[PDB]
RNA sequence: GCCCUGAAAAUGGAUGGCGCUCAAGCGUGUUACCUAUACUCUACCGUCAGGGUUGAUAUGAUGCCCUGACGAGUAGGCAGG
RNA sequence: AAGCUCGUAUCAGUUUUAUGAAUGUAAGAAUGAAGAGCUUUUAGUGGGCCAUUUUUGGUAAGC
RNA sequence: GGAAUACUGCCAGCUGGGACUGAGGACUGCGACGUAAGUCAAGGAUGCUGGCAUAAUGGUUAUAUGCCGCCCGUCUUGAAA
């Protein structure tokens, strides 16, 4: 009644960089309680959604969608890297990306 | 096949990949209790009855309980939950493929529906409030971390 | 506990079980919440939704009790 | 991380000389080969010799008596600085040989600036009876019932938020 | 033939190993006859000799 | 009040008092 | 988690704070910092006054208005000390100490809702224990804030007509704490514990 | 060994900044992680080298293939457009 | 770049042993390379600075 | 006196999760399994299913954000100038 959510929420943090060059194509995750790169070993390939409404009605809904995987794990602390199909936008860094549940292995 | 190629594409090689079986998950124990996590019915409480052979799992809430019909759905789109029922009593040879063909709903389906079913409600009535957790919807709540949760 | 100074496995052991400590341990509000989290984190889906489910009830009555 | 080695040395058997004096001693090392490395190193400071004129006879590894048991650890430690090397001595309450010339190898880092390319180990021994304990922050923990408190206890959180405002009682 | 070969070489090492500190004397090992190197510094900078 | 920067003439202007120091000792 | 995390300086280290408080904000976190003035730092306090008055001198040369202006309010200190680890310039950055939020004191609506702190920087938990700390408070002041009392007084005003609400509300749980206690053991309960809970 | 002293001015000033003090400093040890046009693997381009291919190949033998390695570049050289 | 002989045992910014007052000569020494030598001709080229290692002269030093 | 257990090393041990890739195009080859018939994970991906024509999808331009980007040519000098 209260929630419909069936996933978990997280944060676009940014594109993999370095002190110079930042790649685009694979966006920096953070996940909700997640510490680990164990913890995030089980979110591994799971598909993300980015959501956000847009200005201009498309299909009869003026909110739109990117998809995409959770790939690897990135450093300690469970930030995890992703890969959408358009890549993210980089204004959206520090934005939150819904991470779905399928597809299972549990 | 009798009209000659009239242009020249080259044939394949032998190509060599058998099909074979696909082997589910520990889990999956006919008469299990799932999560849809996509579709029409994400999110419910459902009933596993029968592995199949397009992959896939037929599957009922049953439908007198949280709405869901006698349905296919995809291995991965689905979470298993340890609560297993008694599934012995249930005839399901009935349904394979074929059985899922289209070429408003059809009186032969609804037919196959309620003697699932009452086939099946009185094994759900045996163990407390489980009439009643199918019913409901399965969601997440602040705090639930799914690497801790056990389904 | 009593303990003698550099004491040794066997001996370790005797004076625990002459103290009784896990008894004692277990007694604990302590060793108590750490069952708590234990036995909380080892619920089934199911097995959760009942504790949803009784703290429904539990509630009722506690509202009853109350505004009196 | 160390461990200890018995290494042996003989300067290759030339004719009419058979079966040379063999050179015992034991290495703290972290493995076999720096070890040998070591070896021939302190070869060259007893005596004059070098690494392709002997030979490591027998190289193995001994383990610590009895790690179960506290004991008290009396080192002779010859080690080089900015100046020219000089003799030392220390003591340690510890478990094992091992972990104890360790322990002395973060404090011989720490206070003397001094690495492991530096610092020869020397003679570590076992002191069996009290009293010929000579430093006082050893002697410390040699009385009857010492009962003491490790106030405030830093509780490590893994979450940045904390609403409790932590106290730090034990 | 090589399989016999190889496991009979290591066990009479192992013997001949343990022959020594039974009959108190010492076991001198088999001279290293075969290495294997890599190389670990890239190409520029590296002198010519 | 003294800065900390080394300023690069000086970073490598150390290094060339250093080898300076290096051909001293020898001799 | 929580959309609006009100901190609380009361017994942090501006720096770390800040840190902190500065990340999440780059990863979109909404705060707002209370207390400032009961914020701390390291060091004996004459020097936090010197490692500032420098800082004050600064100041631009053919004109004096134009430059490193000097705030003194301690809010504000603690901002810099901020603004000051977040690329500021640049879209992201503006969008954060967009982001921000810095009173001294407590004031509406904040007043009237849970805070919280930021292990990882409190005095009390990284300061080994009896050293030299200074309390932003004088350090402000003794160098220009003008208030450091309308914020106290306007202060142990809040304080009160709070604790007064606390007790009010130790009075109900008790209750709870009572009820609970008392229809807790009849089955239904059991059951759950069982469970545990 | 660390610390203060062990002098250097004059437009405001820089461990790069903020800031740091049981460090985010010094010494040392252990692991984890970050990333280059580097290395590994696969595809692709091109070049070079080695080859196959006719009582003719279901495409111009100045074709159609097979294998492998290689690829910075000024003056300058050679070649294809 | 073309031509001729080879396609090799033709050599190598390498080590070793051998033989003399870091360094000369040889190998039925090792490792690596099928890319070598002989004709004939034809473009471009005559900048220094820094570091290293031996020294040589050097007094407050630097050099 | 009797076991263990760590540590080092092995396995042509077993069982999972994730990403990237699918070059090639009748058959020949080396094999494996089967008593044989045959089959196969054996000289490089196949199988099933879903989405559309007022489509699906793909692009152009204008900006936005992240990260990077010293003014082109010529002529000196050791390059910057």
């Amino acid at each position: 009644a209260e929630s419909h959510r069936l996933y978990v929420k997280g944060k676009h943090l940014s594109y993999q960089r370095s002190k110079r060059v930042n790649n685009p194509n694979v966006s920096l995750i953070k996940i909700e309680g997640v510490a680990t790169p164990q913890d995030a070993q089980f979110y591994l390939g799971k598909r993300i959604a980015y959501v956000y409404r847009a200005s201009k009605e498309v299909r009869g809904s003026k909110i739109r969608v990117m998809w995409g995987k959770v790939t690897r794990t990135h450093g300690n602390s469970g930030v995890v890297r992703a890969t959408f199909r358009n890549n993210l936008p980089a204004k959206t860094f520090g934005a939150s990306v819904r991470i779905f549940l399928y597809p299972s292995n549990i | 096949p009798k009209w000659y190629p009239s242009e020249d594409v080259a044939a394949l090689k032998k190509t060599r990949k058998a099909a074979r079986p696909q082997k589910l998950r520990a889990s999956l124990v006919p008469g299990t209790v799932l999560i849809l996590l996509a579709g029409r019915f994400r999110g419910k409480r459902v009933v596993y009855l029968k592995h199949l052979e397009d992959n896939t799992l037929l599957i009922s809430g049953p439908f007198k309980v949280n709405g869901v019909p006698l349905r296919r759905v995809n291995a991965r789109y689905v979470i298993a939950t340890s609560t297993k029922v008694s599934v012995e009593g249930v005839n399901v040879e009935k349904f394979n493929v074929e059985y899922f063909a289209k070429e408003e709903i059809k009186a032969e389906r609804v037919e196959d529906q309620k003697v699932v079913d009452k086939a099946l409600i009185a094994e759900i009535k045996k163990t407390p409030l489980l009439k009643q957790y199918l019913s409901a919807s399965f969601s997440l709540k602040n705090g639930d971390k799914p690497h801790m949760l056990k389904f | 506990f009593a303990l003698p100074r550099g004491a040794r496995t066997a001996t370790v052991s005797k004076k625990w079980a002459a103290a009784a400590v896990c008894e004692k341990w277990a007694a604990s509000s302590w060793a108590k919440k750490i069952a708590q989290r234990e036995r909380r984190a080892a619920l089934t889906d199911f097995e959760r939704f009942q504790v949803m489910v009784l703290r429904k009830q539990k509630r009722y009555t506690v509202k009853k009790a109350l505004a009196k | 991380h160390f461990k200890e080695y018995q290494v042996i040395g003989r300067r290759l058997p030339t004719e009419s000389v058979p079966e040379p004096k063999l050179f015992r001693m034991r290495i703290f090392a972290s493995n076999e080969v720096i070890a040998k490395s070591r070896y021939w190193y302190f070869l060259q400071k007893l005596h004059k010799v070098k690494k392709a004129s002997g030979e490591i006879v027998s190289i193995n590894q001994i383990n610590e008596a009895h790690p179960t048991k506290v004991k008290n650890f009396g080192v002779w430690v010859r080690y080089d600085s900015r100046s020219g090397t000089h003799n030392m001595y220390k003591e340690i309450r510890d478990v094992s040989r091992v972990a104890a010339v360790e322990t002395l190898y973060q404090d011989m880092a720490a206070r003397h600036r001094a690495r492991f390319r530096s610092i020869h180990i020397l003679k570590v021994a076992e002191i069996e009876k009290t009293a010929d304990v000579k430093r006082q922050y050893v002697k410390q923990f040699l009385t009857k019932d010492l009962k003491f408190p490790l106030p405030h206890r830093v509780q490590k959180s893994t979450k940045t938020f904390s609403y409790k405002r932590p106290s730090t009682f034990y | 033939a090589y399989q016999k070969e190889y496991e009979t070489a290591e066990r009479n090492i192992i013997q001949a190993k343990r022959d020594a500190k039974a009959a108190g004397s010492y076991y001198v090992e088999a001279q290293h006859k075969l290495v294997f190197v890599v190389r670990i510094k890239g190409i520029n900078k590296i002198p010519p000799k | 009040r003294q800065s900390r920067r080394t300023s690069t003439k000086l970073k490598e202007g150390i290094k060339k008092k250093a080898s300076a120091h290096r051909k001293k000792e020898k001799k | 988690v929580e959309p609006v995390v009100v901190i609380d300086g009361k017994g942090h280290l501006v720096g770390r704070l800040a840190s902190v408080v500065a990340k999440q904000l780059l990863n979109g976190q909404k705060i707002v910092v209370v207390r400032a003035e009961e914020l701390n730092i390291s060091g004996e306090f004459f020097r936090n006054k010197l490692k500032y008055h420098d800082f004050l001198r600064k100041a631009t040369a053919f004109n004096k208005t134009r430059g490193p202006f000097h705030f003194r309010a301690p809010s504000r200190i603690f901002y810099k000390a901020l603004r000051g680890m977040v690329s500021h310039k640049t879209a992201r950055g503006k969008a954060a100490l967009e982001r921000l939020k810095v009173f001294e004191g407590i004031p509406p609506p904040y007043d009237k809702k849970k805070r919280v702190v930021v292990p990882q920087a409190l005095r009390v938990l990284r300061l080994k224990p009896g050293r030299k700390y200074t309390t932003l408070g004088k350090l402000s002041t003794s160098v220009g804030w003008k208030y450091e009392d309308v914020v106290a007084k306007l202060e142990a005003k809040r304080k009160v007509s709070s604790a007064e609400y606390y007790a009010k509300k130790r009075a109900f749980t008790k209750k709870v704490a009572s009820a609970n206690a008392t229809a807790a053991e009849s089955d239904v309960a059991k059951q759950l514990a069982a469970l545990g809970y």
